[PDB]
């Protein structure tokens, strides 16, 4: 996608991740967890679902038209009728085709993009109290338990409190 | 400093392939088929009036043929017309015959009106071996067949009709075609015999047309039926000097007409479906059908493709 971290500098997904479309992966000194992101999840699910809705029903109400099976050919009338039914159909599969085609190019981008604005929100809690790694996780440079984690993933982290711990592991 | 935080998506073992712009196929997390390609084996007779012609075609029901006495009264959303429907009658053609047969099915509804037609001299009821109903020689019962008095007299006939109702009328009458200038006398005496219709604003005039023609339920002459609509206000003008196959009377028709036909071997079943194709009912919420360019009723639309993919998730990429 546009963004390049699903399929990107994400290398692959989590099977684990159950419960969510995205979230957290860490360890500390107390071991590792992962836990789903439900801000991001729901973003993308309700986008989704968007799509889904204006889709599954538009209208097409239709009683008296016309033949469209014939037994033996009759000639000027006939041609007509044939053309006129073959035309809309090539046309509609015609918009059934691009429609798929755009929403699925959209949809990959959207969740490419749900993807990258949660590491960036993260990258923003945690100021310089931590270093890109590359592959979609940070090096956070102090001690940082079960608590601390938590209140990362929950959006009460304060990084005023560990900074001085963390700039002097960081620079010396 | 050396605890981790990664950021990250869920996977499944093994996705569903897209299609998007770029690629055709494209693995992604969940997906939803967009064409219906599934259809139930029957028809369904709600939230439609579907009503079912059987052993008659709709035309052969408006005329009313024998075994078509359960159409009368009856009122569609969808005419079911049967393949193997067949002909129990005089040996018949409709010169505009899907125009007919449009219209009828069309307006949604069989209400018959009857009428006294006044004809001087001439014979009514007429009957015929080709057109049994138990085995008793019968005909057409919305038609009347004239011919001659037992004096040798077909005179010139001559009777109005006049609309003054608030709906439409649709009569439906028919020309009698002799296979020699014998019959044509055994039946109207005069010859030529013909028929003319006509309205304050329109007319019609046939000739009849007497010559061997080929064994029809074992005749060889024919009648030729014509239909005219009768507005509010107008007036309709019968005149014959031989061959009319007379109206017994005259179709209602509503003025917003908002049915169809669907012709169809499905049987009709039990089920609840506002789509129905001529291969039975669809009970889908999916936008696209691939089953039939055939379809009546709250339809997917019909299109080329068996099978088209939206994305509902990601990318898949597991590990
Ligand atoms: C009957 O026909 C005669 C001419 O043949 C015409 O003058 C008359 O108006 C017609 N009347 C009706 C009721 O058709
Ligand atoms: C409709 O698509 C299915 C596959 O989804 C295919 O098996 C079937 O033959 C198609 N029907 C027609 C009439 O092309």
């Amino acid at each position: 996608g546009l963004f390049g971290a699903i399929a990107g500098f994400i290398e692959n997904g989590w099977q684990g991740l159950i419960d969510g479309w995205y979230g957290f992966r860490h360890q500390n000194a107390e071991g590792t967890g992962t836990a789903a992101d439900l801000k991001s999840t729901q973003a993308a699910i309700d986008q989704i679902n968007g799509k889904l809705n204006r889709l599954i029903e538009k209208t097409n109400d239709k009683y008296h038209q016309i033949e469209k099976e014939f037994e033996q050919v009759e000639g000027r009338i006939q041609d007509l009728e044939k053309y006129v039914e073959d035309t809309k159909i090539d046309l509609w599969s015609y918009n059934a085709e691009l429609l798929v085609a755009l929403e699925n190019q959209h949809t990959i981008d959207v969740t490419d993009s749900e993807m990258n604005k949660l590491f960036e929100r993260v990258r923003r809690q945690l100021r310089e109290n931590a270093e890109d790694k590359g592959n979609g996780c940070f090096e956070i440079f102090h001690k940082c338990d079960n608590n601390c984690i938590e209140s990362i993933r929950n959006g009460t982290y304060d990084h005023d409190i560990y900074r001085d711990e963390a700039i002097n592991n960081r620079f010396q | 400093g050396n605890p981790v935080i990664c950021m990250g998506h869920h996977a499944v073992a093994n996705g569903t392939m897209v299609k998007t712009l770029a690629d055709d196929q494209v693995e992604v997390v969940t997906a939803q088929e967009l064409v219906e390609s599934q259809n139930l084996p029957e028809l369904c007779p709600s939230p439609l009036r579907l009503v079912d012609g059987q052993t008659c075609d709709i035309i052969n029901g408006a005329l009313g043929s024998p075994g078509c006495d359960h159409l009368n009264g009856a009122e569609w959303d969808v005419f079911i017309e049967r393949p193997n429907a067949v002909d129990t009658c005089y040996p018949f053609d409709v010169p505009e015959y899907q125009s007919l047969r449009s219209i009828l099915a069309n307006n949604g509804k069989f209400e018959f009106i009857a009428e006294e037609f006044q004809w001087n001299t001439v014979k009514q009821n007429g009957k015929s071996g080709a057109c049994k109903r138990a085995n008793v020689n019968d005909f057409f019962n919305r038609l009347n067949w004239l011919v001659k008095s037992d004096g040798n007299a077909y005179p010139l006939q001559n009777l109005t009709k006049i609309n003054n109702g608030d709906y439409a009328r649709l009569y439906i009458w028919g020309v009698h075609h002799p296979s020699t200038d014998t019959e044509q006398t055994n039946l109207y005496k005069n010859n030529p015999g013909g028929v003319t219709v006509s309205t304050k604003t329109s007319q019609t005039s046939v000739v009849p047309n007497i010559g061997s023609r080929p064994l029809v339920r074992g005749l060889s002459g024919r009648v030729s039926f014509y239909w005219t609509i009768v507005e509010p206000g107008d007036l309709i003008v019968f005149n014959t000097i031989g061959n009319l196959i007379a109206p017994r009377g005259h179709y209602k028709l509503n003025n917003q007409k908002k049915s169809t036909i669907l012709n169809t071997a499905i049987p009709i079943g039990s089920c609840v479906s506002k789509c129905h194709t001529d291969k039975g009912s669809l009970s889908t919420t999916k936008p696209f059908q691939n089953i039939s360019r055939i379809a009546v009723g709250d339809c997917p639309r019909y299109v080329k493709q068996g099978s088209l993919k939206l994305a509902t998730g990601m990318r898949n990429i597991p590990e």
